């Protein structure tokens, strides 16, 4: 199993498989198997590996699609990394 | 050009809400203009009568959200076979992660204090570019 | 039944999912092929509990209706420096900023 590590502005690492970090294309060109985001803090990026998951588990499934958690103290910092990573 | 056809031939069809929403059915009528039907609320299932190749499209009552039915955006009622009526799975859609971060940020607040946020300006013509039927329909019709 | 998990250690957090049936000691193999850390050097914990090598996921309290893939369970884990382990540590997340006045 392929893994990348994805770091925040705040040091935090956070591991995740390959195809799930491939979903964003702005991320598939700073791979090309470590990227840094200055801008993103550890709990923006956690939320956006958790996406990652929540993306490849329920697209193409009839089983009833779950509503993706935002909490609002995040939801501004979460859009700005969502337009930039294109995802 | 997107519009139901006038068939006269009854399709019995039961409106099964698989989502959190409070779901909105709308009708494409025989001119393409699209009526609102009276709202489902979540988990919730009506049967209701329509007719062979009418056009429908659901989406959030409150918010306008666009919603997936049948895993596709427009439902047609087919033929019933042995009498038994057609389910219409309507589920949420796997939405961006922009777009469900602009939907959180829209419920949260007012239009008017969309320039008050400090964000880039793109996502400010992003946050009151509202998911419109309107919109939508043209964008359909390919 | 497939769980989605976070692997947390002190900055270092691993997303990945195993089945219920599967054991404590096949996610240490998970582990060792991501951190390069064989079985022996590595604790488990749910919350503050140690993990029993043979027991399953499930067992262990994870199921796939607290492990979903948009809020993934958190398992601690904890290495040996040489003989001795060290103590389990989780760094928090940074804290977001405060609510504006516009969306309060
Ligand atoms: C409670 C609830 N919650 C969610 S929906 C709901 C609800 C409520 C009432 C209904 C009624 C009984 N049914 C229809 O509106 C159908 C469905 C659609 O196909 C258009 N239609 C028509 O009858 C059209 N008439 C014809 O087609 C002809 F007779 C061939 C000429 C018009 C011009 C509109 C009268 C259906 C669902």
């Amino acid at each position: 199993m392929m893994y990348v590590k994805l770091i925040s502005s705040d040091g935090h690492e956070f591991i995740v498989k390959r195809e799930h970090a491939l979903t964003s294309g702005t991320i598939k060109a700073m791979l090309s198997n470590e990227v840094n985001f200055r801008e993103i803090p550890s709990h923006v990026l956690s939320k956006v590996c958790m996406y990652f998951t929540y993306k490849v588990r329920y697209t193409n499934s009839s089983t009833e699609i779950p509503e993706f958690p935002i909490a609002p103290e995040i939801a501004l910092e979460l859009l700005m990394a969502a337009n930039f990573l294109d995802c | 050009v997107l519009r139901s056809v006038n068939s006269r031939e009854p399709s019995q069809v039961i409106f099964c809400n698989r989502s959190p929403r409070v779901v909105l059915p709308v009708w494409l009528n025989f001119d393409g203009e699209p009526q609102p039907y009276p709202t489902l609320p979540p988990g919730t299932g009506r049967r209701i009568h329509s007719y062979r190749g009418h056009l429908w499209l659901f989406r959030d009552a409150g918010t306008h959200d666009g919603l997936l039915v049948n895993q596709t955006e427009l439902f047609v009622p087919s033929l019933n076979v042995d009498g038994q009526p057609i389910f219409a799975n309507i589920t949420l859609p796997v939405y961006t992660l922009k777009e469900r971060c602009l939907q959180v940020v829209r419920s949260l607040v007012k239009p008017e204090n969309y320039r008050r946020l400090d964000i880039v300006r793109s996502l400010y013509e992003d946050l009151e570019d509202h998911p419109n039927v309107q919109k939508d329909l043209e964008r359909l019709t390919q | 039944m497939d769980v989605f998990l976070m692997i947390r250690r002190h900055k270092t957090t691993i997303f990945t999912d195993a089945k219920e049936s599967s054991t404590v000691f096949e996610l240490k193999r998970i582990v060792e092929g991501i951190l390069k850390r064989p079985p022996d050097e590595q604790r488990l914990y749910k919350d503050d509990q140690l993990l029993d090598d043979g027991k399953t996921l499930g067992e262990c309290g994870f199921t796939s209706q607290t492990a979903r893939p948009q809020a993934p369970a958190t398992v601690g884990l904890a290495f040996r420096a040489d003989d001795t382990f060290e103590a389990l540590c989780i760094e928090p997340f940074s804290s977001p900023p405060e609510l504006p006045d516009v969306m309060k």
